[PDB]
């Protein structure tokens, strides 16, 4: 089968089995069990978070109004408070989730609307609750479903592109988009460090930490700049 | 068959038979054996000889055609032609790592396993034929001699020039560091004045820079024998 | 190590570590608290 | 099996099944049995803080290559305690509070393996009732990557790893000492010091290490 190295020899207990597996175990977290079939949520849910916040930023700055993000400040404003939001926040992914992670543990019995009686679906596949959730179908098989890894897989590997890239070079991530296509050569990251023995060079970061939220420190420091390149 | 062996009465080892190319029998560190050794140096062995007769050939066409520009620098963003020099090797270095590593790689593996991957990916209608560990060439080779002629009679000659140049290209580098002076100048002086320009001379001195940096104080040159 | 632990628990291997740890706290109780006549303190 | 000082054989009562066995014992503190499983315990307990105790040395020195305003990790005790805030004892007896706890908890699996565990510590069974051997508890807490449940071969595999770096993480952490107490100086400015004039930056330079 195609693998993540193509003259590799996936480790045992990963064979042909999961939604787009290529054999990809380093430190062989799947042999248990039970604990891949968690683990097997989480990539669905860090990946569908980031695919849907990577899509976010790039909208966030091309089309529309040009702050790359860090920003508080916006032009939707505040439009109530924070701790408003924050508080409402809190009760609406609390019940939103736990009754979520519940269909993981003991799956099924949440298939029922909690007020009136329209259900769900049969029990299906523990992170993939059919029927309202997935009325659409744009594919009509799981080919659809191998697609969604590989483009989430991607996405989270390239939201961590806009932290580091904003990072230093404290430009949104379609700013240095075009800034590398003018003279390419330039601003690597590879360019722009060395260290070899003797010579050492980092770039410093180009956010600064204590920035001003309504009179509160928000100390938002560089990650780990002392072990940059 | 005995061809000849390197010293005059000497035994091949056991696992030294004359099987591969330029075998004369002569491992006296013993230290290639259980020939999972062996493929693993034998590819060495080949990759350093094809990097030096590139590398001996590559130094010849500098000094030759480029008369300035002592070789053993020649990186430093100075003696660099027109187009470059403002290319920021940081940015050039940048565009061989991922060329080298994915090539690199894409060998290692073919190592580990054999006849695994030969094949084209992307378009993967396609792949190279069958070799021994190191013979590829179905596009390596396009000019297909080296096929149905005598083969392993080439391949002596591949070594046999190789391990010329690895020496050769040896040389080179410890030549140009003591005498300050490209191959072809350091064997001009040679042969203008040969007991005075012979290696009795010019040892104790390596003649080279500690620092050489570019962007920054970078770069430790630290020569090879500590001649001052 | 078996034998080496038999030995060490003859009668006088115990009878010498057993005062060295008396005595020697014993002396050290004399060197932060000087001097004890009477329990006064 | 490759042990050290090679032509010799093991120690005879120790040839079998540890990971990390090469068979060194030469003054014979492995002659007792019951004692063995004592010092396999000894040896994790130690492995596993040196390798907490390298990177707790290295990275405030690494970091400090950059700025950022960290001590070195000796006299780091003082920097804390000057700008204090709480004072020392209160915080040298939650140690012995919080600390002696767990210790005098994993003493008790040690000697008997089945408690600890049984439950009755606010529930928790399970967690605590360790995995069987010597210095691994395994369970939710200790383990939460669920690592060391799946394949056993892969298992046994890891345990030689940890050894293995925990030995050097001791010898190196021996080193730390040692060459603080010469040189007076940080484990990384020494491993700058020595890279940047190797000659005159060596051991016998130092005037401690050679007397003259
Ligand atoms: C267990 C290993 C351990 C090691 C190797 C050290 C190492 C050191 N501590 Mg330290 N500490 C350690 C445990 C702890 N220390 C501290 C808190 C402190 C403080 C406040 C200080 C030290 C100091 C010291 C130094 C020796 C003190 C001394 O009187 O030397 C002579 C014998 C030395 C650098 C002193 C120092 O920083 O000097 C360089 C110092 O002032 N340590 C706590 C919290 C209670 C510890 C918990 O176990
Ligand atoms: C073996 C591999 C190899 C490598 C790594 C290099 C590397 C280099 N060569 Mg070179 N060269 C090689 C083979 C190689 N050459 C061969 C086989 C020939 C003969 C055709 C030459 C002929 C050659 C000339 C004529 C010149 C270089 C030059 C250079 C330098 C500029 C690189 C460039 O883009 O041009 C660079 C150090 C140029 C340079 O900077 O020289 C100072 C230059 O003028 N080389
Ligand atoms: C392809 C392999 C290769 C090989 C064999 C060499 C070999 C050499 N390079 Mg070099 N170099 C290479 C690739 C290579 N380079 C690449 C890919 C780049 C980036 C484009 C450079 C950039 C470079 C610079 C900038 C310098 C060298 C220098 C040197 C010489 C001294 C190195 C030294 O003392 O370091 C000790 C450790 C040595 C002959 C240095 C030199 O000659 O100093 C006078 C020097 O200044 N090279
Ligand atoms: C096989 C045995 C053998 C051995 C062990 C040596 C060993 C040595 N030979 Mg030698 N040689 C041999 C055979 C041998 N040779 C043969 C067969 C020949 C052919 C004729 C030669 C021809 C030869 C020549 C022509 C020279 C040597 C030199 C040297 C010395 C170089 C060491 C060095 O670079 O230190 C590094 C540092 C020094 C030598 C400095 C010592 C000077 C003072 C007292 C010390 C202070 C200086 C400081 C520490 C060094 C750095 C500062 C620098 C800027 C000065 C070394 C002692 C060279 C020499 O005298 O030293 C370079 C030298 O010129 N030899
Ligand atoms: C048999 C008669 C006798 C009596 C009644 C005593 C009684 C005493 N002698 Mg003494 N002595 C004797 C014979 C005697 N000795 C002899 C024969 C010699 C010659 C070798 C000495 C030489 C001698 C010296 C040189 C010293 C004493 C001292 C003392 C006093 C200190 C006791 C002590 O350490 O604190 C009590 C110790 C403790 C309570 C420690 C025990 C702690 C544990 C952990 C308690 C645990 C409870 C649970 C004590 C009143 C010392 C002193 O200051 O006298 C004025 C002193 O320096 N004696
Ligand atoms: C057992 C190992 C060990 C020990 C005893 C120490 C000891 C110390 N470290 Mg340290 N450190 C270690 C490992 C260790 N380090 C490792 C592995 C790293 C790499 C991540 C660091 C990185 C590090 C930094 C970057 C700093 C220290 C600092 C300090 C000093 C003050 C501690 C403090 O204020 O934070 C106490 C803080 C806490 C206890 C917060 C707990 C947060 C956890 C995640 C949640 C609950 C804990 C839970 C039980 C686990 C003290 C000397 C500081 C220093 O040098 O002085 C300014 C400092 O700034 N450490
Ligand atoms: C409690 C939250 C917190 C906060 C506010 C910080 C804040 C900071 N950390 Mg930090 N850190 C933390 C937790 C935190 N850390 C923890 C829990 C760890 C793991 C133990 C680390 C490990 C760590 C490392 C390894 C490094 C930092 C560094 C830094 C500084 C980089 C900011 C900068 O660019 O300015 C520069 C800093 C200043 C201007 C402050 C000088 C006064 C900054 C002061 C970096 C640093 O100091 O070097 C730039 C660095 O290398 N931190
Ligand atoms: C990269 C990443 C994970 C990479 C993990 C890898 C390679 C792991 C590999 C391994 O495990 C395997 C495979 C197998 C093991 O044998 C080997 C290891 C090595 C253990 C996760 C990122 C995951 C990233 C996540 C979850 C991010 C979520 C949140 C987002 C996107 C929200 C963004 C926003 O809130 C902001 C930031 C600001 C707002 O203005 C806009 C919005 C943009 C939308
Ligand atoms: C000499 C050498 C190896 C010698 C090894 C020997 C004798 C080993 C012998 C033994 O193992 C055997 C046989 C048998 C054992 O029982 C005994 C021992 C003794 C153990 C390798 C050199 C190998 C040397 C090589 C491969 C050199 C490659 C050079 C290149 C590519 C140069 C590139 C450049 O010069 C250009 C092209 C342009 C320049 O401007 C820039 C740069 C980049 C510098
Ligand atoms: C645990 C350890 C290190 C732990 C480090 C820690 C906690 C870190 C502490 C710090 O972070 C803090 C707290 C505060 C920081 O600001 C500063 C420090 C102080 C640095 C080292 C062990 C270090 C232990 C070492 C080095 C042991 C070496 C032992 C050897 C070689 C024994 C060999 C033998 O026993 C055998 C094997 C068999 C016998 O038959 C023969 C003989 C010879 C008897
Ligand atoms: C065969 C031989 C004999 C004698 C020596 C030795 C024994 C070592 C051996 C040598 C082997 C070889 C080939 C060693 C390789 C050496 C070298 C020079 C590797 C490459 C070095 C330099 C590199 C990548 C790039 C440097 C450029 C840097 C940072 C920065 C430049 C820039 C500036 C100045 C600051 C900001 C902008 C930017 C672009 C970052």
């Amino acid at each position: 089968r195609p693998l993540w190295l193509p003259g590799s020899t996936p480790p045992a207990h990963l064979d042909g089995s999961m939604t787009g597996d290529f054999g990809w175990d380093p430190l062989g977290l799947g042999a248990n069990p039970e604990a891949m079939t968690w683990f097997r949520e989480a990539e669905l849910q860090n990946g569908r978070w980031a695919m849907m916040g990577v899509f976010g930023i790039l909208v966030q700055e091309l089309v529309k109004p040009d702050v790359f993000w860090y920003d508080a400040p916006t032009k939707i404003d505040l439009p109530f408070n924070i701790i408003g939001i924050v508080a409402f926040q809190a009760f609406a992914m609390h019940y939103v989730e736990i009754r979520r992670w519940q269909d993981l543990r003991k799956p099924g019995s949440v298939n029922k609307d909690p007020i009136f009686s329209n259900y769900s679906l049969p029990e299906h596949e523990p992170g993939y609750p059919g029927g309202i959730f997935a009325p659409f179908v744009p594919g009509d098989i799981e080919e659809l479903k191998l697609k969604e890894l590989k483009n989430a897989r991607l996405s989270m590997l390239a939201f961590v592109g806009f932290v580091m890239q904003a990072q230093i070079t404290g430009k949104g991530p379609i700013a240095c988009w075009t800034d590398h296509l003018a003279d390419p050569f330039g601003t690597t990251i590879f360019s722009k460090a060395v260290i070899t023995l003797g010579g050492a060079v980092k770039p410093t970061c180009q956010i600064p930490d204590h920035v001003a939220f309504q009179g509160i420190d928000i100390p938002t420091p560089c990650f780990f700049e002392g072990f940059w390149p | 068959a005995d061809r000849k062996l390197w010293a005059p009465g000497v035994a091949a080892p056991s696992y030294l038979d004359g099987s591969l190319a330029g075998d004369y029998g002569w491992d006296p560190m013993g230290l290639s054996s259980d020939p999972k050794a062996l493929a693993w140096y034998r590819q060495a062995e080949l990759v350093h000889s094809r990097w030096a007769m590139m590398g001996v050939v590559g130094i010849l066409g500098q000094e030759i055609l480029n008369p300035d520009v002592f070789w053993y620098e020649a990186g430093l963003p100075k003696n660099l032609p027109e187009q470059v020099s403002g290319l920021n090797l940081g940015g050039i270095l940048a565009f061989e790592f991922c060329m080298m590593h994915y090539v690199e790689v894409r060998r290692w593996q073919d190592y580990k396993n054999f006849g695994s991957v030969n094949e084209d990916p992307v378009f993967k209608g396609n792949s190279v034929p069958n070799e021994v560990m190191g013979y590829p060439g179905g596009i390596f080779d396009p000019f297909g001699f080296a096929k149905g002629k005598d083969i392993e009679d080439l391949k002596t000659k591949e070594i046999k020039n190789g391990r010329l140049a690895m020496v050769a290209w040896t040389g080179f580098a410890l030549q140009a560091q003591a005498t300050g002076k490209g191959p072809i100048a350091c064997w001009k002086d040679h042969l203008a004045d040969p007991f005075v320009s012979n290696i009795t001379a010019n040892i104790g001195t390596c003649v080279i820079p500690d620092s050489v940096d570019v962007g920054g104080v970078n770069i430790p040159l630290y020569c090879l024998w500590p001649g001052q | 190590m078996q034998n080496l632990k038999i030995y060490l628990s003859t009668a006088p291997v115990i009878a010498f570590i057993w005062l060295s740890l008396l005595s020697s706290l014993i002396i050290e109780v004399n060197r932060f608290f000087p001097d004890p006549l009477i329990f006064a303190f | 099996r490759p042990v050290w000082y090679p032509g010799n054989s093991p120690p005879e009562w120790l040839d079998g099944s540890l990971p990390g066995d090469y068979g060194y014992d030469p003054l014979g503190l492995a002659s007792d049995p019951e004692m063995l499983k004592w010092w396999v315990q000894a040896e994790l307990v130690h492995g596993r803080w040196a390798m907490l105790g390298t990177v707790g040395m290295i990275v405030p020195g690494v970091a400090a290559r950059a700025g950022g305003d960290f001590p070195q990790w000796y006299d780091a005790g003082k920097v804390y305690i000057e700008n204090s805030s709480i004072p020392f004892g209160a915080l040298l007896m939650t140690q012995v509070l919080m600390m002696g706890w767990s210790e005098m908890m994993r003493y008790y699996e040690f000697v008997s393996p089945g408690s600890q565990g049984t439950g009755s510590f606010m529930g928790f069974t399970e967690a605590f009732a360790g995995t069987g051997e010597n210095g691994y508890p395994g369970g939710r807490f200790f383990d939460p990557f669920g690592l060391a449940k799946g394949d056993p071969a892969k298992l046994q595999e890891y345990k030689v790893k940890e050894i293995k770096n925990g030995r050097l993480a001791m010898f190196s952490c021996l080193g730390y000492y040692a060459q603080y107490a010469a040189t007076g100086k940080g484990p990384v400015d020494n491993w700058f010091d020595h890279i940047a004039d190797p000659f005159h930056n060596t051991c016998a330079t130092n005037g401690v290490s050679v007397p003259f």
